[PDB]
RNA sequence: AUAUCA
């Protein structure tokens, strides 16, 4: 069925940038701990916390 | 006085190669206040980056 | 997280593809949008615990 | 679509939209620590390893 | 007071294009070859 | 770590190190949980923080093996510091300071490897070298100036740089009965083809002229042509035949300049290998302008 | 107070050493090995004071002994806190300032700031956010891989054993 | 690089077109617009698909091995 | 340490 509304339609120059989600997802449940504080290590990369 | 003996090729050498690699513009591995992020890894991204 | 309401318990709805989605009039709150926002997720491990978020 | 996120014609990323290629490099040294201690390249076996 | 050669003294890193760098007078056929962008 | 539940005396056990946790692969009993990582703790240790806003970095390494366990900071200037205070405190470093002097010595090491092009690990030998034999009373008293200079090519023996006697004896300096009788009560405790690359490049001469000399050399010396000779004539004397084959020569002067030998000895080893140049080349030598086997000098 | 702090306990008269938890020590490749900057920086006190011990009971030379005292006062004061103002820090071979306890404990990201106060925690997860027009508003979105990493530690009841036999 | 085969936005086969495109302009010193209407490419889609096409393929080539 | 992300 027709849309009511008419849609400004037209090709628009879009970029693909570098934050992609599969590289930013992270889940952690009990990990790696630090030496000295005990606690979980940092960032993503490492399994962090 | 032989010359080899007196004259050290790693002073300059290796005092450039610190600076541009690091980035602290000053002397050498004892260095602050040297000023860090003059010399910094060109961004390969896209041409325009 | 200036706000209380900027930590909220929430039922989970396993679904598919990497991203937490959230429903959109819940969006003012937390202060967040879709612009490439990253959220955080606790999971309670007590009865206990659960209980308080649910219950408050 | 609603606050900053976008629809995408799913059949226009099958047919090569916006894909791209991705490298990544790793990197390893053979170390060697002083006058005995070298480290190798080859397939370690776990019962020695 | 009466009176009775080229040494080596460091490596100076060039900078790509300047004049002293290879790639200064290379032609565009001279850097494909070289295996670098024009 | 062994399962205590299982016990098969190859333990097959794995590190998962995502879930941290140490696991008997068997039975799956989980043998430990707290599990660190080593990679990013070492990074506490040897960082890139030189200038000392990381909190993370929190110590420093060390080298236990040529240095021993000497841990020592330094005296320094800071961010608000009088001038004044650094000298006295550094003044009174100096009534609790002899050996804990001698690693100056070190010092003495890295300046001539430094003057004759010398890689990081050929160092790092020399220095332990040097450690382990200067208060032997194997040496007793041999000249302190020629038994570091003998721990330089006990270093270069290990780590297969090709360093000759006779290049050491131009750094420092080095009386060579003395230093090379001080080469040999430490080690109780070269070939052609070493030198090939270095003359070839100060002759000038084509990698083509570099792989066939040094083709010839080792045939020399495999059809041991020449009895005795010392391998830097030998090789001199290859360079000369290989490169008179070639387009580009070299005379025996300037060979001989090149590798320090005598024109006269190039001459003995090269009429030597002469006779046999036929066997000595590489088999795709292409002689070239007018030098082919028939032609060359025989000299 | 007459019990826990007498003003006689404020100067150093003996030194509590912290065990090797409060300052790790890794052995790395029998060539590398890494101490920890206060493992440092009492070897320095130590050394110090072996120092001026061998110098009272030696000929006391007086103005060689005061000398050698305000270096073991620096390196005791260093210790405890390195960031002092008027004295010149102790510095680490690399030109980098010894990590005192103050500075420990001091800033964010110190033991208090960030150890205590705030700190990362297990059974936590982060990705984009996206929205949706089809859930409910209590209810969150979880991507299957993490569901599959989260956990909840169920008690075995007879409410639950054949279910969570299931999932076992 | 290298001409997409089927336009993204509908899926016309836009592969063979290439070549026949850049002959239009060179040999029949047509302009754009008309090789590309001659070619049958008549959505604005697949006329964005040569239009704006870029063959970094050709210098690609131009490396030895 | 610089760069960056909302
Ligand atoms: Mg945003
Ligand atoms: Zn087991
Ligand atoms: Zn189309």
């Amino acid at each position: 069925k027709k849309l009511m509304a008419q849609i400004f339609f037209g090709p628009t120059y879009y970029q693909r940038l570098r934050h992609m989600v599969d590289d930013k997802i992270h889940a952690r449940a009990r990990g790696p701990m630090q030496v000295l504080t005990r606690q979980p290590v940092e960032g993503r990369s490492r399994d962090g916390g | 006085f032989n010359m080899k003996l007196a004259i050290n090729a790693k002073t300059i050498t290796s005092g450039l190669k610190y600076a541009l690699a690091t980035g602290n513009w000053g002397e050498q591995k004892k260095a602050m206040s040297s000023r860090a992020g003059v010399s910094q890894v060109l961004n390969r991204y896209t041409y325009s980056s | 997280s200036l706000h209380k309401m900027s930590m909220m318990a929430h039922r989970v709805k396993v679904i598919p593809y990497s991203t937490f989605r959230l429903n959109l009039s819940v969006t003012s709150p937390y202060n967040a949008d879709f612009d490439g926002d990253e959220m955080n997720l606790h999971v309670p491990q007590s009865e206990e615990t659960r209980a308080e978020l649910s219950q408050l | 679509n609603q606050e900053d996120s976008m629809i995408m014609n799913q059949s226009s990323i099958d047919r090569g939209l916006f894909r791209s290629l991705f490298f990544r490099s790793y990197m390893d040294q053979e170390k060697k620590y002083g006058m005995s201690i070298t480290e190798t390249f080859e397939k370690p076996q776990r019962t020695n390893t | 007071k009466y009176e009775l050669g080229k040494v080596f003294i460091g490596r100076l890193p060039i900078m790509l294009r300047s004049k002293n760098c290879y790639l200064s007078e290379a032609t565009e056929s001279d850097l494909y070859k070289l295996k670098e962008c024009p | 770590l062994t399962c205590p539940e299982c016990k098969v005396y190859p333990p097959k056990i794995v590190e998962r190190f995502s879930e941290g946790d140490v696991v008997c692969a068997l039975c799956g009993l989980v043998l430990s949980d707290k599990l660190v990582d080593t990679r990013s703790e070492w990074r506490t240790f040897s960082n890139d923080d030189h200038n000392g806003d990381d909190p993370s970095r929190v110590g420093e390494a060390s080298n236990p093996l040529l240095d021993g366990n000497n841990l020592s900071t330094r005296i320094g200037k800071g961010e608000t510091t009088d001038m004044r205070f650094t000298k006295e405190l550094n003044k009174a470093q100096g009534k609790n300071v002899k050996d804990n002097e001698v690693q100056a010595a070190f010092a003495k090491i890295t300046m001539l490897c430094d003057a004759a092009e010398l890689p990081k690990i050929v160092k790092d030998c020399a220095k332990e070298a040097y450690k382990l034999c200067h208060d032997e009373k194997t040496l007793k008293g041999k000249s302190m100036e020629s038994i570091m200079a003998a721990s330089i090519l006990i270093g270069c023996r290990r780590a297969e740089v090709a360093r000759t006697f006779k290049e050491i004896q131009s750094l420092i300096h080095v009386k060579t009965k003395e230093f090379g009788k001080t080469l040999n009560i430490m080690k109780n405790i070269a070939q052609n083809l070493t030198y090939i690359p270095r003359f070839c490049s100060h002759l000038g001469l084509p990698m083509q002229v570099t792989t066939s000399a040094e083709y010839t050399a080792k045939k020399c010396k495999e059809i041991k042509e020449i009895a005795g000779k010392s391998p830097i004539t030998i090789a001199v004397v290859s360079i000369y035949l290989n490169i008179l084959l070639f387009q580009i020569p070299i005379t025996a002067a300037k060979v001989g300049q090149t590798l320090q030998v005598t024109e006269g000895t190039i001459k003995s080893g090269y009429k030597i290998l002469y006779e046999h140049r036929d066997k000595l080349v590489d088999p795709q030598l292409i002689a070239n302008g007018v030098v082919s086997l028939d032609n060359l000098p025989g000299v | 107070n007459e019990v826990f702090s007498r003003p006689e306990w404020m100067i150093l008269t003996c030194l509590p050493v912290p065990p090797p938890p409060v300052r790790p020590s890794i052995s790395f490749n029998e060539s590398q090995r890494g101490e920890d900057d206060l493992t440092f920086k009492l070897a320095d006190i130590l050394k110090a004071n072996i120092s001026l011990e061998t110098l009272e009971h030696n000929g006391a030379p007086h103005h060689a002994i005061e000398e050698a005292e305000s270096l073991l006062q620096f390196h005791v004061a260093t210790y405890m806190d390195n960031d002092i103002a008027g004295q010149p820090q102790a510095l680490q071979k690399s030109g980098r300032p010894v990590k005192s306890i103050r500075a420990r404990l001091k800033g964010k990201e110190g033991r208090i700031r960030g150890n205590l106060m705030g700190k990362r925690v297990d059974f936590s997860a982060r990705t984009v956010i996206s929205g949706d027009p089809n859930l409910e508003l209590d209810q969150v979105g979880v991507p299957k891989s993490i569901a599959k990493t989260l956990t909840y530690p169920e008690v075995v009841t007879p409410y639950n054993i054949d279910r969570l036999t299931q999932l076992v | 690089m290298i001409v997409p085969v089927r336009c993204f936005s509908c899926g016309k086969v836009v592969g063979d077109k290439w070549e026949s495109y850049l002959n239009l302009l060179q040999e029949d010193e047509l302009d754009e617009g008309t090789a590309l209407s001659r070619l049958g490419l008549k959505r604005y889609c697949c006329r964005r698909m040569i239009l704006t096409h870029v063959d970094l393929i050709e210098k690609f080539l131009r490396y030895n091995p």
